[PDB]
């Protein structure tokens, strides 16, 4: 009763109220491409890699933050929804360093694979780059920030997961920096997260540092035995060497998080 | 449970064609022992054709056993017609293979295996 | 009946002889079985292309072309029109260091060993342009989904000219040591008679059908790359006999070189892989300025391309007959199943066929007719 | 198009056949055949003098592996392992930790040279043009070991080529 | 090419071949073994506008096959019959 | 009278017309024996009457072959063989006949 | 477009064409007619169908496909019939190339086709040396490719890579031996699939 | 070098008799060829 | 014709597997986890087989992972866990079948960040 | 920066040495240890640190294509040199 129609590339189905264009693709099992968003944090609405094409609607809307209206057909696949995602994706890259060799988030990076599937195949960017001044905030979060995309998931997980107000953004423009501002640790139980979070390699983990490739682990699906919540693990693994931990998702125990003892 | 037969309709079908390899290799065993110069007896050889049948002894769909006869007359060829050469034939017998451990503790001191 | 067990790589052949006759021959290969097809499973589409160059590995380039063009229809994209030119000028010079081989080895096991030094010189000769563009005598790797791996270097096609402007004297040599020879045409003609619906019903292809006076060649009736753009004769027996099928090879070769006159005359400027960094790498300067080409060639040469799911049989018209790959995608980077079709394999199949009613010694020349290389056979 | 290579028929007059009488009784098409392996006898040979000659090669030869340096010699692999992803052999093998200055270095870098099919796709990935095939081909061993090249062997083979493989690498670099 | 005329002469008549004019041996009629550098040029796709990937994405034009008939008028063949090959006019007869 | 077909083992037929109104004539008798609405007896009469009608038509040989698109007459003439052997044989198979089971659900399904 | 492969609808339409004319003419054993974006036209049969379907193809006067280009097998596990057999045929009379398949089990026998096609006799011992499927009435079904009393079937996508056993020379008892294989290195397994999706017009319904 | 003769003996090496403290009179070798002359001696390049 | 065989389907003796890797191997039945590191879903949309893990130890040569395991790499792919346990069954494995775990349905609500007396508003954008 | 262990062996730029009961240094017996000799954390260490007058600097290695990818380097923080994360030379605004 309560739930309204909408389609998807023509393909009906019923949702909720307030579910948004995102969340309605996800039904029919189409992933619409995202940087800022995550489901356990609050909307941003901020990263615009989710545009996408609403029919008969001349201009593209935000998916992750847009609620679906009813009747509304979404165009996941269409020409405008093509060049948005080209678009931004351009402008993500326009900074972006040239790292992905020395990067520990090449192979398991999302920057990298969307551009793979959604953006264009060369850069027409003839300037210099921005470049950023590295922050430390502690021993187990490494930060390079000229990676960072601005996404601010992490300033969100730290202040609704951590509940610690100590990540923000200074500055404005271009010259918008993720940081404390002064010198300041950021040690929290659940500070390691931000690592998994960060969906380039901005913050990355200091004890993993160089020590492997994605592709070459093997992935061994265990439980965490350094307290009594029982949290899901990945424990990843190469030529018998246990390489890092990973938190595996369980909504009812640990969600997708882990603690830094754990991880 | 209406299946296509490879050869036999049922079980005693099946089984007369499990006797009729068995006789064929049995036969069989004396000329291999001789021709490819073996050092095994002829008892040791036959020994051997009884516990390949042995282990196979608990097949109670007829398919199976059309298959695994029709895998039997395959080496069988290989041998009568020495396709196979020596070291194919002592294969069957792991003569080099050290005697793994069985009992509990045994395999409990070498390794960490069930 | 006595029974010989035993009598390119290594064969194992057990024979029944009444006599000097022959009643019956039983390949028995796998000898040179090494489970590729299998392996390729276990690779990226790029790093399965170098086990192409070691089937036939004759005809190294022609091989990967049948593999490129094979990922290149799953792929749905087109290689550039330059990397088409190379790609039939490279593989006409595979056509003439098989043919050599075929026919000067095939002579060599019958007593006739001297052509086999003329022309192997032609063979090294023809080994530094595959060295030159690829770095490599042999397996280039050079030809690969979406074009080749590099630009021709400055003054090979001067250098590839010179040697074909001398070549046709030595094919005229090897043909006044054997064409007329009434001792080769004593080992050659009518040894290995197959008819015309035989060859077709055992799945022959190549000089073993047309040695028959079937008229079907691929590059003229399923034409791929640049070949409807060259002008060339198929050559056709007329007895199915090993003698004709020897003349075949021998004018396929002069063919050869007309095919490669006109691909030096018509190569074309431009790019030599398609110009789509998801699909080809980029250049190296763009993967050291660029943020997408480095992102592409990390990708490129970690993951590899996906290739769409799907499955095709492609079949290009190799030096020993149709060689084509059942190549089925399941849309990730890797091959779901390789299935290699090498022509070598049904003509060795009819082997004992063909060697009904002949002596021994014909055993030799029937094999040599084939042209069998059991990297392709076994696989 | 085709054309027939063996479709001709005798002419049967008395001249042509008393012809190919002759050829058969005076063996007038084996005599011509000798005529051939004559002029070669003649010929110079093809043989050149090694190892005092060799056999002419290109800059891109695909030859003995070796790992580069900068020019101030600081190593150019970053481990990022690239080469090892690509090898279709699996020949290679990488492990890598930060170094005590905190650069991004390897602390193991095997090539097994028997596994090795010699195909360059290492050099191709390497995005600094650290791993090369070199010029080298004269590298045969007594023993299986020495072909599993360690790093240090590497690092060797590229302080000991270096200056080769820059000029190789001059030559061959605007096509790649 | 360092034969006397006598030599040259002999093994021409041997082979029946004026051997000297296509020597299988080379000498200086080669390339050069240093070249100067190439400038290679760049394909289609090099254009600084007008050149979104998804109007030339060929991977993403491919389309799952066409169900002409699933278990769930004149005859035709599977094309039209091949043409008789022509003879050869530059030499139909070896 | 052409001298050969250039086919190996494929003989010159001396009366390719008799030889073909023979073979048609013989293939729509063993058409008759199978059922009227099977779709092979339907498009084998179509193209064998086709056929037979180009031969009345056209007695010079080599006109005809340019009719018929078969290759050598001779080639026509062993088509026409294989065409009665497999009528024949349709008879015993009876192909016509509704599909005889149905695939498992996912049988055809790709990719998995 | 220079780096799209172009379309050819003419064959297309073509080979659709033919696909419904073979599916009329033996509906006996016809499943699921396909033909793809690249123009291959794919016969999916029923296993009863393979010797009427091949003898039609072979011999009926608008198909003609007289050389069996190859014939093969795909194993796939998810399947309650694992085993896919592929024949690849040609028609020279029509210069078209057409692909029948059918499935079987590890138990269900498959007619052999060698009467129809003499070239069928090597490919099929090769389907049972590497994929176990067994066909009937065979001139000589036996292993082609592997070892002589190799165990297994080598290309069944549960084999392991470097197989169960490994071969070494022993000097004790003077000949070759076989032995449970140990590796000096390990295959290194690599998980390469992105997480994100390549193809959306291949997306399968959730 | 001697650019008369045919390429590929155009240009040669006689090796040194004594190398690292190695008697090299009889037994010389390949890869007793220093890399700078092997560019040159293998025509990998013009000029020495 | 056809027969009936009321037999449960078990192949175990014709696969040539060597007795070891049948009975004393564990195979685990999953749909893989998603990679904590990555938001895509698309490596879990099938199940997976793989057999428990054993004895990795070092190369006295070089150093190099050694094993003994045939299975070590062996992992398969199905479309339902029903195809997977019946895969299996035949094969003779004893194994363990996890459920999928599917994230459960989230309400978003971007108005949220700025409620006017819950919580739920943001000091930071 | 080679340095030899107690026992005599050659300590790697890696700090690899077999230590003192290890059985697998019998394999240098009567052969030799291969170590590069060239510590690359030695000489990076010898180059001068480079002055510039921008906050940010770019570097691609030296040769251009023959270098490495070209990376910007941002020199704002004063206690510490900007250095290159490919080729390690360093650099400061003055
Ligand atoms: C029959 C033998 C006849 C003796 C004469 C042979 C001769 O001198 O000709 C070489 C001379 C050079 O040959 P080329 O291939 O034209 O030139 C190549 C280069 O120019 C060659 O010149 P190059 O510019 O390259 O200079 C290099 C070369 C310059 O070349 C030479 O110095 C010539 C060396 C040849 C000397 C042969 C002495 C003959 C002794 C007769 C006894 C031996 C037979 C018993 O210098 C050397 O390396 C000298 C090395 C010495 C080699 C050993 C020679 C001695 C052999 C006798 C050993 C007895 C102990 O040929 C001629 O001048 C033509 C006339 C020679 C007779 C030809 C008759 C052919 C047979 C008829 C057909 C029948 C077939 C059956
Ligand atoms: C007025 C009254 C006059 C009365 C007297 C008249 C007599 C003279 C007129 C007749 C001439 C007789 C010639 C005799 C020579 C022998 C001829 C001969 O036997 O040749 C035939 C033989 C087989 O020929 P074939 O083509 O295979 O088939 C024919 C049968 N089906 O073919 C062969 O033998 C081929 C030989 C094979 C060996 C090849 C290797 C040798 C090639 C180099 C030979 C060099 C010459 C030898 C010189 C020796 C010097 C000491
Ligand atoms: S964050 Fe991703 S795109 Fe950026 S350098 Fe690292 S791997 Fe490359
Ligand atoms: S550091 Fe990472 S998570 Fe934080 S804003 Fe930058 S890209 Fe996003
Ligand atoms: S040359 Fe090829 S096989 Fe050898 S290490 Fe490099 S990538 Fe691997
Ligand atoms: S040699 Fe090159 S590709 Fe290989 S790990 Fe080092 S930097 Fe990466
Ligand atoms: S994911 Fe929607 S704007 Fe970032
Ligand atoms: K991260
Ligand atoms: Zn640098």
């Amino acid at each position: 009763s309560n739930l309204i129609e909408v389609f998807v590339d023509g393909q009906s189905v019923m949702v909720e109220p307030g579910t948004t264009v995102l969340q309605a693709c996800e039904k029919v099992g189409m992933q619409i491409p995202r940087f800022c968003y995550h489901e356990r944090l609050s909307v941003a609405g901020n990263c615009r890699m989710c545009l996408v094409e609403i029919e008969k609607a001349p201009k593209v809307v935000a998916a992750c933050a847009m609620p679906v209206m009813k009747g509304w057909n979404i165009l996941t696949n269409s020409e405008k929804t093509k060049k948005a995602r080209e678009g931004v994706m351009e402008f993500l890259l326009a900074n972006h360093p040239l790292d992905c060799p020395i990067c520990d988030q090449g192979g398991e990076c999302d920057l990298q694979d969307q551009s793979m599937m959604f953006g264009s195949d060369r850069s027409r960017f003839l300037e210099g780059k921005r470049a950023v001044e590295d922050k430390n905030i502690g021993p187990l979060v490494k930060t390079i920030m000229t990676r960072c995309i601005q996404c601010t998931r992490c300033i969100r997980f730290a202040s609704e997961i951590a509940g610690v107000d100590d990540l923000g953004t200074t500055g404005r423009g271009n010259d918008m920096q993720v940081g404390t501002y002064i010198e300041k640790m950021f040690m929290s139980e659940l500070s390691g997260n931000i690592i998994d979070i960060c969906p380039v390699g901005a913050l990355t983990s200091k004890p993993y540092a160089f020590t492997a490739r994605p592709w070459e682990t093997r992935k061994t699906e265990s439980i965490d035995v350094m307290d009594a919540v029982g949290s899901n693990i990945v424990v990843s693994t190469r030529t018998g060497e246990v390489m890092r931990i990973l938190p595996r998702m369980h909504e009812d125990i640990n969600e997708e998080w882990i603690s830094d003892k754990t991880r | 449970t209406s299946v296509k037969p490879i050869f036999s309709r049922d079980m005693n079908e099946a089984k007369r064609r499990v006797r009729e390899l068995y006789r064929a290799w049995y036969r069989e065993v004396p000329n291999t022992v001789h021709l490819f110069q073996l050092d095994i007896s002829v008892k040791q050889g036959r020994d051997k054709v009884r516990e390949m049948f042995k282990k196979n002894a608990h097949i109670t769909d007829p398919r199976v056993v059309d298959l695994l006869v029709i895998k039997g007359k395959m080496e069988l060829e290989e041998t009568i017609k020495v396709w196979k050469q020596r070291t194919h034939v002592m294969r069957f017998f792991h003569e080099t293979e050290a005697p793994r451990p069985k009992d509990f503790l045994s395999k409990f001191y070498v390794g960490h295996d069930p | 009946n006595l029974t010989l067990n035993f009598g390119h790589g290594v064969l194992r052949l057990v024979m029944e002889l009444s006599g000097e006759m022959v009643r019956k021959c039983d390949p028995h290969i796998g000898l040179l079985h090494r489970g590729t097809e299998k392996l390729i499973e276990y690779k990226t589409y790029l790093q399965a292309l170098p086990y192409f160059d070691r089937l036939d590995y004759v005809s190294m380039m022609c091989n990967e072309q049948a593999y490129s063009l094979a990922v290149e229809k799953l792929l749905n994209i087109r290689p550039p029109p330059r990397a088409q030119w190379i790609r039939v000028l490279f593989g006409e010079i595979t056509r003439l260091l098989n043919h050599i081989m075929a026919v000067t080895t095939h002579a060599l096991d019958i007593g006739a060993m001297t052509p086999f030094f003329w022309m192997f010189e032609e063979r090294e000769k023809m080994f530094e342009f595959y060295e030159r563009v690829s770095g490599a005598r042999m397996h280039a790797a050079y030809v690969r989904p979406g074009g080749v791996h590099q630009d021709l270097p400055l003054g090979l096609m001067d250098d590839i000219y010179e040697f074909s402007k001398n070549f046709s004297l030595r094919i005229d040599e090897l043909e006044e040591m054997l064409t007329n020879n009434r001792i080769w045409r004593n080992r050659t003609v009518d040894i290995g008679i197959v008819t015309a619906e035989d060859a077709l019903n055992y799945g022959f292809s190549g000089v073993m059908l047309r040695g028959s006076g079937i008229q079907w060649d691929l590059r003229k009736t399923q034409p791929y790359d640049v070949y409807d753009q060259v002008e060339f004769d198929v050559p056709i027996g007329s007895r199915g006999d090993c003698y004709d099928r020897y003349l075949c090879r021998v004018e396929e070769m002069r063919q050869s070189i007309r095919i490669i006159s006109q691909c030096l005359n018509k190569m074309p400027p431009g790019e030599i892989k398609v110009d789509d960094a998801k699909v080809s790498p980029p250049k190296r300067a763009e993967m050291k300025t660029s943020m997408e080409s480095l992102i592409h060639h990390f990708k490129l040469y970690t993951e590899g391309y996906q290739v769409p799911p799907g499955a095709t049989y492609t079949a290009i018209e190799a030096p020993k007959g149709e060689f084509g790959v059942y190549l089925v995608s399941d849309g990730s980077s890797r091959p779901y199943r390789c299935k290699i079709k090498a022509p070598g394999f049904a003509h060795l199949a009819g082997l004992d066929k063909m060697s009904k009613g002949h002596m021994l010694a014909d055993v030799v020349a029937i094999i040599g007719t084939q042209d069998i290389v059991f990297g392709e056979v076994d696989r | 198009t085709y054309k027939y290579v063996n479709l001709r028929e005798p002419s049967m007059d008395m001249k042509s056949v008393t012809d190919r009488a002759a050829q058969t009784l005076l063996w007038t098409e084996l005599i011509r055949g000798l005529g051939m392996t004559l002029s070669y006898l003649f010929r110079e040979p093809a043989t050149i003098n090694y190892p005092f000659e060799k056999g002419p090669l290109s800059p891109r030869f695909r030859g003995e592996h070796a790992l580069r340096r900068y020019p101030s010699g600081e190593e150019r692999c970053i481990a990022c392992k690239l080469c090892e992803a690509v090898c279709p052999a699996q020949a290679i093998t990488i492990e890598a930790e930060p170094r005590a200055d905190g650069s991004r270095r390897t602390t193991r870098y095997d090539i097994d040279m028997t596994k090795c099919i010699y195909c360059g796709f290492c050099q191709e990935a390497c995005p600094v043009d650290a791993i090369v095939e070199g010029p080298n081909f004269e590298f045969s061993t007594e023993t299986h070991e020495e072909l599993l090249y360690n790093k240090e062997k590497l690092l060797n083979n590229g302080d000991k080529w270096e200056a080769e493989i820059a000029a190789n690498i001059q030559a061959d670099y605007l096509y790649r | 090419a360092s034969a006397t005329r006598f030599i040259q002469w002999l093994r021409n008549w041997a082979s029946g071949r004026d051997l000297q004019a296509k020597l299988q041996l080379r000498y200086q009629e080669i390339s050069k073994r240093t070249q100067p550098p190439p400038k290679l040029p760049v394909g289609p796709s090099h254009k600084l506008s007008n050149n979104y990937y998804c109007t030339r994405d060929g991977r993403r034009e491919a389309m799952p096959p066409s169900i002409v008939m699933s278990s769930q008028k004149k005859a035709v063949s599977p094309a039209p019959p091949i043409k008789r090959w022509e003879l050869s006019q530059d030499e139909p007869y070896l | 009278l052409k001298k050969t077909t250039g086919l190996v083992g494929l003989a010159v037929c001396e009366t390719p017309h008799e030889r073909l109104k023979i073979l048609y004539t013989k293939i729509l008798d063993v058409l008759g024996h199978i059922p009227k609405n099977a779709a092979y007896r339907k498009y084998t009469e179509q193209i064998t009457n086709e056929k037979l009608s180009m031969v009345k038509a056209e007695p010079d040989v080599k006109k005809l072959e340019e009719r018929l698109q078969g290759g050598q007459i001779e080639e026509v003439i062993l088509q026409a063989e294989n065409e009665l052997s497999l009528a024949r044989k349709m008879i015993q198979w009876k192909p016509w006949e509704p599909l005889v089971e149905e695939p498992p659900a996912s049988q055809w399904k790709w990719p998995i | 477009r220079p780096t799209v492969r172009p379309r050819n609808d003419v064959a297309h339409k073509q080979l659709s064409a033919f696909g419904e004319y073979v599916a009329e003419i033996l509906p006996k054993y016809v499943q699921q007619v396909q033909v793809s974006c690249f123009n291959e036209l794919e016969i999916c049969i029923h296993p009863d169908g393979v010797i009427p379907v091949l003898t039609f193809l072979r011999d009926h006067s608008n198909a003609q496909f007289k050389s069996l280009a190859d014939l093969t097998a795909v194993d796939i596990p998810t399947r309650q019939n694992r085993f896919e057999i592929v024949y690849n045929l040609l028609s020279l009379r029509f210069n078209s190339r057409i692909r029948v398949k059918t499935y079987t089990d590890e138990l269900t026998p498959i007619e052999s086709s060698v009467p129809v096609y003499k070239a069928a006799n090597w490919y099929e011992r090769e389907i049972w040396d590497m994929f176990g499927v067994f066909f009937a009435n065979h001139p000589d079904l036996r292993r082609i490719l592997t070892d002589y009393g190799f165990e297994g079937h080598p290309f069944r996508k549960d084999f392991p890579l470097s197989g169960y056993v490994e071969l070494r020379y022993d000097d004790e008892v003077k000949r070759v031996v076989a032995e449970p294989v140990e590796l000096a290195q390990e295959f290194r397994k690599f998980d390469l699939n992105s997480p994100w999706e390549a193809f959306p017009a291949y997306r399968q319904p959730p | 070098e001697d650019n008369k003769q045919f390429f590929g003996r155009h240009r040669w090496v006689i090796y040194t008799t004594e190398m690292n403290g190695k008697n090299t009179f009889w037994d010389v070798d390949g890869s007793m060829v220093p890399p700078e002359w092997h560019r040159w001696l293998h025509c990998m390049t013009d000029d020495p | 014709q056809l027969i009936t065989v009321d037999e449960k389907l078990d192949i175990t003796t014709i696969t040539g597997v060597p007795e070891e890797h049948i009975k004393t191997r564990k195979a685990r039945i999953f749909v893989p986890a998603r990679n904590n590191m990555q938001s895509g879903v698309n490596n879990t949309k099938k199940w997976k087989m793989e057999f428990d893990t054993r004895e990795r130890w070092e190369n006295p040569l070089m150093g190099w992972a050694s094993t003994a395991d045939p299975l070590s790499n062996l992992v398969l792919t199905f479309s339902t866990k029903e195809d997977a346990v019946a895969f299996a069954e035949k094969n003779g494995w004893s194994y363990d079948v996890e459920e999928r775990k599917v994230p459960k349905p989230k309400s978003k609500s971007y108005g949220a960040n700025f409620s006017w007396n819950k919580r739920t508003r943001v000091s930071t954008k | 920066g080679v340095r030899t262990s107690p026992t005599g062996e050659k300590v790697t730029h890696t700090g690899q040495v077999y230590d003192d009961g290890d059985y697998r240094k019998v394999r240098f017996v009567g052969r030799q240890k291969e170590v590069n000799e060239n510590f690359a954390i030695d000489l990076i260490a010898e180059q001068p640190v480079s002055q510039v007058g921008s906050r940010v600097i770019s570097c691609d290695g030296g040769g251009g294509a023959l270098g490495h990818p070209r990376v910007y380097i941002n020199l704002d923080k004063e206690t510490k040199t900007g250095t290159c994360g490919y080729c390690g030379l360093q650099f400061r605004q003055q």
